[PDB]
């Protein structure tokens, strides 16, 4: 639809660990650009919400792995565009991920595109069960021992459809790269 | 009234003057006309304005009249013609008479200009009354303006000094009536005096022009300045004494100027404190500063004046402050940069200024408001404040404000440090911007990032600019920094967190070139347990456990990573023990031992020992949590304590696999089973016996020989039995039957 | 005045008739007196009053004077005296004299009494003025109403009918003169001529208690009611009506009233509707009323034919209701239990009366006051106010009482219900006693100050009057009529939790009778937790959590005995979640904690590996109390919790043997010590000491070996050296002095 | 002394278990009869209260154990009589039924006799320790925790010795028996 872009990012520690997005992310992310943006929370800081909701006409914030006092919030938000039902996560809850365990967890919530960003936080993508998986990878590019450029995603969904455009700061000096992926729910 | 009734008759006479100045030979009749004209100049009824125009009008009619004479000059002459007109009744118009005839006596025949030039001026001695000599004067200026004998001179005789005669004793003469019309007149009329003497400042100041139109530098310094300052160090008058050196310094050129610095700086030391010097000086180093921002030993003579200024001007608080402010900024205008300067700056100028501020308490006050402009003077003008940081004595001043003050400019300057990055700091320039956190921090919406915290995530960020050995010494020295208290560490310190494991790694990534790596874990890691001791001590909030639980949780991680588990097991049976002693909301609990659990999943190098202990410690904690749901949960997740899932459930017999303890797994699901019977809810718990055939699908496929495709084959029957017979429908029995479908399109 | 003279001249003449009377000879003299005094009540200017007493004075001494002649008569004679009588001058006199000698003559001469008593009777229609003709008929009455020709006459002149007609035409003749006396004087004085009417209705009455000791029924008949009715309808006045109607039902018999009813409704309807047959009507059913309250389908044939009456008239609907309660009075009291026609006054009245009642508003109404005494008539009237409950009908015109009074009325009758120790309400009871709660309850300080102590202890009774599974079906479907909203259940429901204990074990004691009595436990269990869940809609409540503590305890006992022990333990995890949830005041929450702690202390059926968990729970969230004292106390008693105590220690699952775990004993022991220890104050933390030290020597005495003696001397050092060395003296002190005094001699 | 009756009733538990005084029993504790009624509680109500109130000119009242909405009742209260001094509670702000912590308890409060209404809800009585224990079972009937006697007693101070009289409606049908008990305080 391109009307309604979807900001898909994560792994914060504002300031719990660095500063900013890159600059160009910045004005990528930029107000008048995204309609709405799904964030995963554990910000920590203020003024992050509130430039975050000032990117988009809407805001929607679930509860973080870092957020154990604003537990109110879900960990997880359905949206609906023409047919689509709409789960996203990060993914501690789950004990193992292999092919039974988003499966299961695909028929607890009965959706169509499943969204998660794991503490390895790198990106990958599979199409699983008539359903959509996507990890957006380490966005801000916070780091740990585990087995990031930084980047962030757009997404838009139309209908049964989404499209994904993955924004990468790439290394040769720092060079923004971007991508886009297209996504139609299966019939 | 009176003037312009005056006017009429001087355009009358005008008309008269002309009409005979057409005939040759009606010139003393042109002059008797003329002199009528002038002879409007006596009322003194008329305002200083319309005196003044009444003087133009007469003015533009002696205009005609000097054309006349500087006409007929040319043509035939009148002998004695400057006697003769000399006869006339009336004073005044027999003067301005005088000076229309001896200019154009300078144009006829320039051989006597000099000399006459000496008459004329001879006789200017007598009008004595201010505005009457002065327009009468101001004519003369006029009048005499292209003649005079100099170096510049047009071919009379005479030399510089001439034309330095005719021009000082010419602004003696005119600043003595300019000054004398403060007073004459009635004394109720002081401010109509002002008024007077601003008017007629420019007739005093066109011979400094005319000056400046003549002789040069060496004739300067001998033959003007000193005239001119011995007229300013001796009028002890105000308006003059602003005006006359206003107009010297810009009339003549600073290249003169500089040749006579030492003359103006002798001047600059007597300035006495109840004359208006203030404003004197104020106009003059601001010109100075000015000077120096168009960017003789100017700096020390200067200096050492304004310390001779300083004792002789003593002023109220806030303009002392300000008075400083302006030294400050031609300090800056001078020397910001050069050290010792600098340091001079510091002690001789701004220690000497808050010694000499004998100040009243002032934060609020404008003496504050000054002082603070001052100090922001060297931040402004320092470019490179990185420079002004370059001063070991940089703090140095900050002793010197008050606190709040010191704690206002500080936080101002913090600030000013996040706009930008501020450099690779060396290991002493890290100690002297901690003596500035100290005073931020102690005594003391933090959007501001307050004090710090933004700040403290650059520190540690900054902390990376240098290497391990050099971190380890930068990271002690900040936590030592960090003797804060219990409501500050707790934003402040996770950072350190980080820092201390990114040396710890940085450590490692020496193993082959220090094996002391495992020592310099072990020193890092005590350090690190120390700090969060520290933590421990300060449980007065929420988080308090959760932050000392994820950061003993990191540094063990951390100690698996570097394979120093040995430190690992202890700060994890710790840990344990902050879940015992800390922790008690139930769903708060919930949450710490998913965390756990999930740590475990990132749990591998421990000696089985250790780890098979901590494996079966953990298998206790999940059977000692509080809720049947909750107990559901934890069993099923204990049973990837021992699944092929998760990390925590690598031993190290296992070869890269996970313990796969398919029996243990069973007797974990079996007690899932005996907690789901009496769970007494008939949907969430058929979902769950659905999730967990799942995982017994799962847990066949990732080989566990104790789940069998028959224990899923009958307990599918038993979901069919449940789910049609006895489930009352809700989102949750469809979601139900769709996961029990999918079930068995997973079993085929 | 005229009273005083006219009496006057009465004493006068009377003290000359008696010496007249005194003297044979003299008669004709006292007569001739009498006739001047008689005179006297010739006047018709007294006031009625007046009138009255001149008539009593000269009526008593006409007995004298007719007692004279009736002994003359009897012992001589005296000749012609009867005409002798007739030759007095004055009329009134002479009439007087007629009538006295006429009772003389009666009494000597029974051969002429037709004659001369129908002559004295015949010649008394000359007088022509109504009150002393009426008064003159008194005198006749006194003298011969006791004469009459009647019965006693055995065969000469009279009969029984002979003194019916003397009667009868002695009634025309002053009903024609109570008629006239309306009409006598002039129109304006109608009051005051009905007043004295008021006060002459005795004599007409008087012949009516003459004619009561006469003929029997047929005769009554025939020729006394059959008279008097045509009269009674056809005077068409409203004094006589009801009066005389009245006199004639109470004196004479109602066997012969009975026989005549439908005569008398016959008159009832042959009245004008412009007499006060409203006031006749009332008075007439109210007798009736009479004729039901003194402890022929009657009912049919006075019901429908006073529905035609009412018909015939238009009537206010107050009266109409009036008529109404008289209506049930006589249905009450003649039929209590004749359901039949109960339910027909319920029907046969009170849709009639909507229609009728022009139905505003209606509390203040005396119709309404009515109302309720008709609805009080049946509660009043019944031995089993369970026959109201018998009329389908009875109950629901209830709601079409207005709606104040629906409150005043329905309230009134329950709590009547209530006083009663009343019987089983069966569900058809039930269903009534109900929806008169529910108008009660709906729509929704209790200026009421209704109902439930006595209302709850009643119910609760009368409900285990009924079968005790159906008492289960009762009460739920009563659970949800209680949908009245937050501020009932509380004081409500707990007795219903324990007319579900008696269910509870009413199944056990079936339990090898049935084994679905464990299912019918778990089906109540069920409603436990459902109705529990209701409460905790009600979250504004104090004590909603002890409450509910309470009711999880004893439903977890009854669970034990039910063995239906599944739905305890999730009952008191449940009350944890009270626990949680309930934390508003911090002495609230020491003393509910410790309530917690004494339930526990009953709490007798957790297996071993649920109740120590249980117990520690219990003993973390005591440790996350506020402060130290409380602390203190709470830790000493988790020592309770695992030792030789408490009740939960001789439990269904302890079968009163003693957990006895002394070694953990010990350690919440010096746990206690070491709070104590922290207390920092001197005498409160040494009297803790010395009681945690006579704790100590429980458990030595219980035989704790983990408490030793070597920590009773430990203990009783640090006491002597604080308790001497470090106390400032104080009552508190003296007594931890006398407390440790009294500790050593129980240790011996 | 005594001039001055004191009655002591228990286990009421109204409308806890039990609702009422037997009416033969209201009768003998009827107004004018009593001028000191100590109830241990559960009554629960200001109905209850004015009623307790009226029966006679002086009543003291303690906290009750369900009665924990009346927060400005005294929890604990001692009586003085002649030289016997008299503590009453009934259990909850004790700590439990053990013989010492019972004599600890007596020790601080400077009291001699004791009554207490537990779960039993059945009339009790024995001295131990020199002091004077008294349950006087239900005063309603009470249910018991146990595997019934309504009772309750009036005590009788004179100087230095106590006399418990109990009354009881006892079982053979319902009879009021009374029975008479006497305690002296240890010199």
């Amino acid at each position: 639809s391109m009307a309604f872009l979807i900001l898909v990012i994560g792994n914060l520690h504002i300031p719990d660990r660095a500063l900013d997005i890159p600059p160009k992310f910045k004005k990528l992310l930029s107000p008048g650009k995204i309609s709405q943006t799904l964030c995963l929370g554990n910000l920590t800081d203020r003024a992050t919400y509130d430039y975050l909701r000032s990117i988009s006409p809407d805001l929607k914030i679930v509860r973080g792995r870092m957020d154990v006092e604003a537990t109110s919030l879900p960990l997880m938000q359905v949206v609906t565009h023409g047919s689509l039902r709409i789960g996203f996560l990060e993914g501690f809850t789950l004990v193992s991920e292999e092919p039974d365990v988003l499966l299961a967890e695909a028929n607890k919530l009965d959706v169509d595109v499943l969204c998660w960003a794991g503490g390895s936080h790198r990106f990958e993508c599979f199409e699983y069960m008539d359903k959509f998986f996507v990890n957006p990878g380490s966005a801000t590019g916070a780091f740990t021992t585990d087995w990031v450029v930084p980047s962030f995603c757009l997404m838009d969904v139309q209908g049964i459809s989404l499209t994904l455009y993955v924004y990468q700061l790439r290394k040769d000096t720092e060079n923004v790269a971007v991508e886009k992926v297209t996504y139609t729910k299966p019939v | 009234r009176l003037l312009e009734d005056a006017l009429i008759a001087v355009r009358q006479q005008t008309a008269m003057m002309r009409k005979f100045l057409d005939t040759p030979g009606k010139l003393m009749d042109a002059l008797k006309c003329c002199s009528t004209l002038v002879s409007e100049l006596r009322t003194s009824s008329l305002s200083p304005k319309q005196y003044y125009e009444l003087y133009m009008a007469v003015f533009d009619a002696l205009r005609y009249l000097s054309a006349h004479l500087r006409e007929n000059h040319p043509v035939n002459h009148l002998a004695d013609l400057y006697e003769l007109v000399q006869y006339a009744g009336n004073i005044i118009p027999r003067l301005y008479l005088m000076i229309t005839v001896g200019t154009a006596y300078m144009s006829i025949d320039g051989a006597p200009v000099k000399e006459l030039m000496k008459d004329m001026m001879d006789m200017s001695r007598g009008v004595q009354h201010p505005v009457r000599g002065l327009f009468l004067r101001y004519y003369l200026s006029g009048q005499a303006r292209d003649y005079l004998p100099t170096g510049d001179s047009d071919g009379p005789e005479g030399n510089l000094q001439d034309s330095i005669n005719f021009i000082l004793t010419n602004f003696v003469e005119m600043n003595k009536l300019w000054v004398r019309l403060q007073h004459q007149g009635h004394s109720r009329e002081r401010d109509l005096r002002t008024q007077e003497r601003r008017e007629l400042q420019l007739l005093v100041g066109s011979n400094i022009v005319r000056l400046s139109q003549l002789v040069d530098l060496p004739t300067y310094r001998d033959s003007i300045l000193g005239p001119l300052l011995e007229q300013i160090v001796q009028c002890r008058d105000i308006l003059a004494q602003e005006y006359l050196l206003e107009v010297i310094t810009q009339v003549f050129p600073d290249e003169y100027h500089l040749h006579t610095l030492d003359q103006f700086l002798g001047a600059v030391s007597r300035l006495n404190p109840h004359v208006n010097v203030k404003a004197i000086v104020i106009g003059m180093m601001n010109r100075l500063s000015d000077y120096a921002e168009r960017e003789v030993p100017l700096y020390d003579i200067f200096f050492d004046q304004v310390q001779h200024l300083v004792q002789a001007q003593h002023l109220p608080i806030q303009d002392t402050i300000a008075l400083c402010c302006s030294l400050a900024n031609l300090s800056l205008n001078i020397y910001p940069e050069r050290l010792d300067y600098v340091d001079g700056i510091l002690a001789y100028a701004l220690a000497k200024v808050k010694e000499h501020a004998n100040s009243a308490d002032l934060h609020s006050q404008p003496a504050q408001q000054s002082l603070l402009s001052l100090l922001q003077s060297p931040l402004r003008r320092y470019v490179s404040i990185f420079t002004a940081l370059s001063l070991p004595t940089y703090v140095s001043l900050f002793q010197a404000q008050t606190y709040p003050t010191r704690r206002a400019i500080a936080g101002e300057i913090v600030r000013t440090l996040l706009k930008n990055q501020t450099l690779i700091s060396t290991p002493a320039h890290l100690e002297n911007v901690l003596e500035i956190l100290k005073v931020l921090i102690k005594e003391g919406e933090t959007d501001e990032t307050m004090e710090e915290q933004g700040w403290l995530a650059r520190l540690v960020h900054l902390i990376h600019s240098d290497d391990n050995d050099t971190q380890f010494r930068l990271l002690q020295m900040t936590r030592k920094a960090y003797a804060e208290g219990n409501e500050r560490i707790r934003t402040t310190t996770p950072p350190l967190i980080t820092a201390g494991l990114k040396l710890a790694r940085r450590f490692k990534a020496r193993e082959h070139y220090d094996d002391n790596w495992s020592s310099q874990s072990s020193s890092l890691f005590k350090f690190l347990h120390s700090a969060i001791s520290t933590l421990y001590t300060r449980v007065n909030g929420p988080g308090v456990a959760d932050l000392c639980l994820r950061l003993f949780c990191s540094c063990g991680q951390v100690a698996d990573m570097t394979e120093f588990e040995e430190v690992a097991y202890e700060f994890f049976a710790q840990a344990f023990t902050v879940y015992e002693e800390s922790i008690s909301d139930s769903k708060a609990q919930f949450q710490a031992v998913c965390v756990i659990a999930s740590a475990l999943h990132r749990t591998r190098n421990f000696g089985r020992e250790n780890y098979d202990t901590l494996i079966t410690k953990c298998a206790q904690h999940a059977s000692k949590l509080l809720r049947k749901p909750d107990q559901c949960r934890a069993v099923y997740l204990a049973s990837h304590l021992w699944w092929a899932t998760p990390i925590a459930a690598r031993g190290e017999t296992e070869d890269t696999e996970l313990y796969r303890d398919g029996k243990r797994v069973l007797e974990c699901l079996q007690r899932a089973l005996r907690v789901a019977d009496s769970c007494m809810e008939t949907a969430t718990s058929i979902e769950l016996f659905v999730e967990i055939l799942d995982r017994y699908v799962y847990y066949f496929d990732q080989r566990n020989e104790s789940v069998t495709t028959k224990y899923l084959n009958g307990l599918i029957e038993l979901i069919h039995s449940n789910l049609a017979g006895n489930q009352q429908d809700s989102a949750s029995v469809e979601a139900s039957r769709k996961h029990f479908i999918q079930t068995l399109e997973m079993i085929q």
